[PDB]
């Protein structure tokens, strides 16, 4: 719960910190939500795939990839972002995301069942420069808004 | 000063010397000047002759009670003596123009490139009053000072087509705020804020819709001419659509793929494009159409969409 | 030059020199010439006595604000000096004619016969800006550039 409080007309904002409010109004705030759509269920390797999902309060968002151990940031490219329309939806083009270079697109190569999440800007390098360049931990990554879907590679195919 | 105001820093003045120009809602000053040493004014001639003008008062407007024209001290006679000639003010011309030109008024524009926005405009009191720049919000609200990035709110008269803080005109960082459509409010510092001397200039933001294209119709045969719009780009560039060689007949000759785009509607140029080269319509020079791969025409765009046309004639029936 | 405009290739020019015309709808040039030497103009008589004349600002239009007459720099005086007369800007006639004459304007003509039709008009500012033709398709889209055949879209007065 978050309160508003107003003071008579003519009062300092140093001498306000004591005396109390005329009125006040209170709001209430609540995190919002991170999910991705098209990354789910299956994915052949070395295939391209676009990136489909929503985020009420969000304004860049970032793609890891998790197997037993630390969220490997997954290098999509261009500033490691994805922004988001009023609509609270964000979209990116097809992507190969065992194609990409990165340490993150490795585990990805390799048959078998993973997990892959996204997360909010509110890493932002979990305290430092305006840029995603971590590997965050799954209590970093728990900690801020984000989500995770299970994932598994299947071989090529003809 | 009167006449040059920018040059003593001032958004206004007042003091009025003999000779020089008043405008209708003006509030004259009786300080010194012009307006202690003579308040009572008359006119000389036209349909201005016999009124007077009363300077310690303010002054109508919509040209009743107050005729335009020049007045005298004594009236229609032979003094030419402590003068003011009424005029009336008026904005001319206001356009928002992108960091490389482009008027992008009354149309949507995308939130990621609405960052370097300039407003001009051109009005006729600069020798009495600048013209202030207020953004309001969908919601109605003053944001000026939110989205403002330079010059002061302060616009210059002339300066239209300026795409740098250096000239005249106030730049706006527009990307922040949220999609919907905006008005940009112009008017005198002062006084002359009334009708013809204000000017509403709407804005769109709105999240960027990627280049859109559609055709009024998709089953047709050939010889039946398509036209094609591209949709949702910036204002001033050139697109370029493309059309793949191995659509077209086998049979066709060099002069017969260069005529797949027509010069309908804003298109600029038609060819043959290569890798290395291109060969446009005005000449044979450059690649075949065995040598090169793909047909191009570069068109603008005039507003929020163009259009253009292609010749299903000589395409392979698939 | 202005007053003879095709002389120098161009479709306009705002360089105005004393003495000369000056329509309704104009953006004067405050360059050198009679925009940047004298640009405070001041009526003579009529109902444009009194009136001023903001060169350095476009023209108002519709006869309002702006009484057609002539101008003086001094006004109604004893002083025939730099000098503007304000007409109104006007289109007379115009027709389309077949390569042997005949009027087809707002009348069918036949596909195979509509292959050299001509445009002329007359208009009333000549001295300042040449005329433009624009062909729009039923749908509404500028195909002037695929029907165009010759004189540059400017069309002459007279003719």
């Amino acid at each position: 719960e978050v309160d508003l409080e107003v003071y008579d007309a003519g009062v300092s904002a140093t001498a306000a910190v004591g005396q109390d409010a005329t009125n006040d109004i209170t709001l209430t705030i609540e995190e919002g939500g991170t999910t991705l759509s098209s990354p789910t269920g299956q994915y052949v390797v070395g295939s391209e795939v676009d990136i489909n999902g929503t985020a009420t309060s969000s304004d860049s968002v970032a793609i890891y990839v998790r197997d037993d151990g630390d969220w490997q940031l997954l290098e999509i490219g261009g500033d490691n972002e994805i922004s988001v329309d009023s609509d609270d939806t964000f979209e990116e083009e097809d992507i190969a995301l065992s194609g990409l270079s990165g340490d993150g697109s490795s585990i990805l190569s390799l048959t078998g069942t993973y997990r892959i999440g996204v997360i909010d800007a509110s890493d932002a390098d979990v305290g430092g420069d305006g840029s995603v360049d971590d590997s965050l931990t799954t209590s970093e990554f728990t900690s801020g808004v984000s989500s995770s879907n299970s994932i598994r590679v299947t071989d090529q195919a003809l | 000063e009167r006449g040059n105001l920018d040059a003593d820093s001032e958004s206004f003045n007042k003091t009025i010397q003999s000779g020089d120009r008043v405008f209708l809602g003006e509030e004259i000053s009786t300080d010194a000047g012009l307006g202690a040493s003579n308040p009572l004014l008359t006119g000389t001639a036209g349909n201005s002759e016999g009124v007077s003008l009363d300077l310690s008062s303010p002054i109508p407007q919509t040209t009743e009670n107050q005729p335009l024209g020049t007045y005298d001290v004594d009236g229609s006679g032979s003094a030419t003596t402590p003068n003011v000639t009424l005029l009336a003010p008026r904005i001319t011309d206001s356009e928002i123009l992108t960091s490389s030109g482009g008027d992008v008024t009354g149309s949507a524009i995308s939130s990621s490139d609405a960052g370097n926005l300039y407003v001009n405009a051109d009005y006729n009191y600069e020798s009495a009053e600048k013209v202030e720049v207020t953004v309001e919000d969908p919601s109605g609200t003053d944001i000026t000072n939110e989205v403002l990035s330079g010059t002061d709110t302060f616009v210059d008269d002339g300066s239209i087509g300026s795409t740098s803080s250096t000239g005249g005109g106030v730049g706006i960082d527009m990307s922040d705020q949220d999609a919907g459509e905006y008005t940009i409010i112009l008017e005198g510092a002062e006084d002359l804020d009334f009708g013809d001397a204000t000017e509403t200039m709407t804005l769109t933001i709105s999240s960027q819709d990627e280049i859109g294209i559609e055709l009024d119709s998709e089953s047709v045969t050939q010889g039946t001419d398509v036209q094609y719009t591209v949709t949702n780009g910036i204002d001033g560039n050139e697109h370029v659509v493309a059309m793949d060689l191995s659509d077209l007949q086998n049979d066709a000759t060099t002069e017969q793929a260069k005529e797949v785009f027509r010069n309908i509607g804003d298109t600029s140029e038609v060819g043959i494009a290569n890798s290395s080269a291109t060969n446009t319509s005005g000449s044979s020079t450059g690649p075949t159409v065995e040598t090169a791969d793909i047909a191009y025409a570069v068109v603008e765009i005039d507003g929020a969409s163009a259009v253009g046309g292609i010749e299903t004639q000589y395409l392979d029936d698939s």
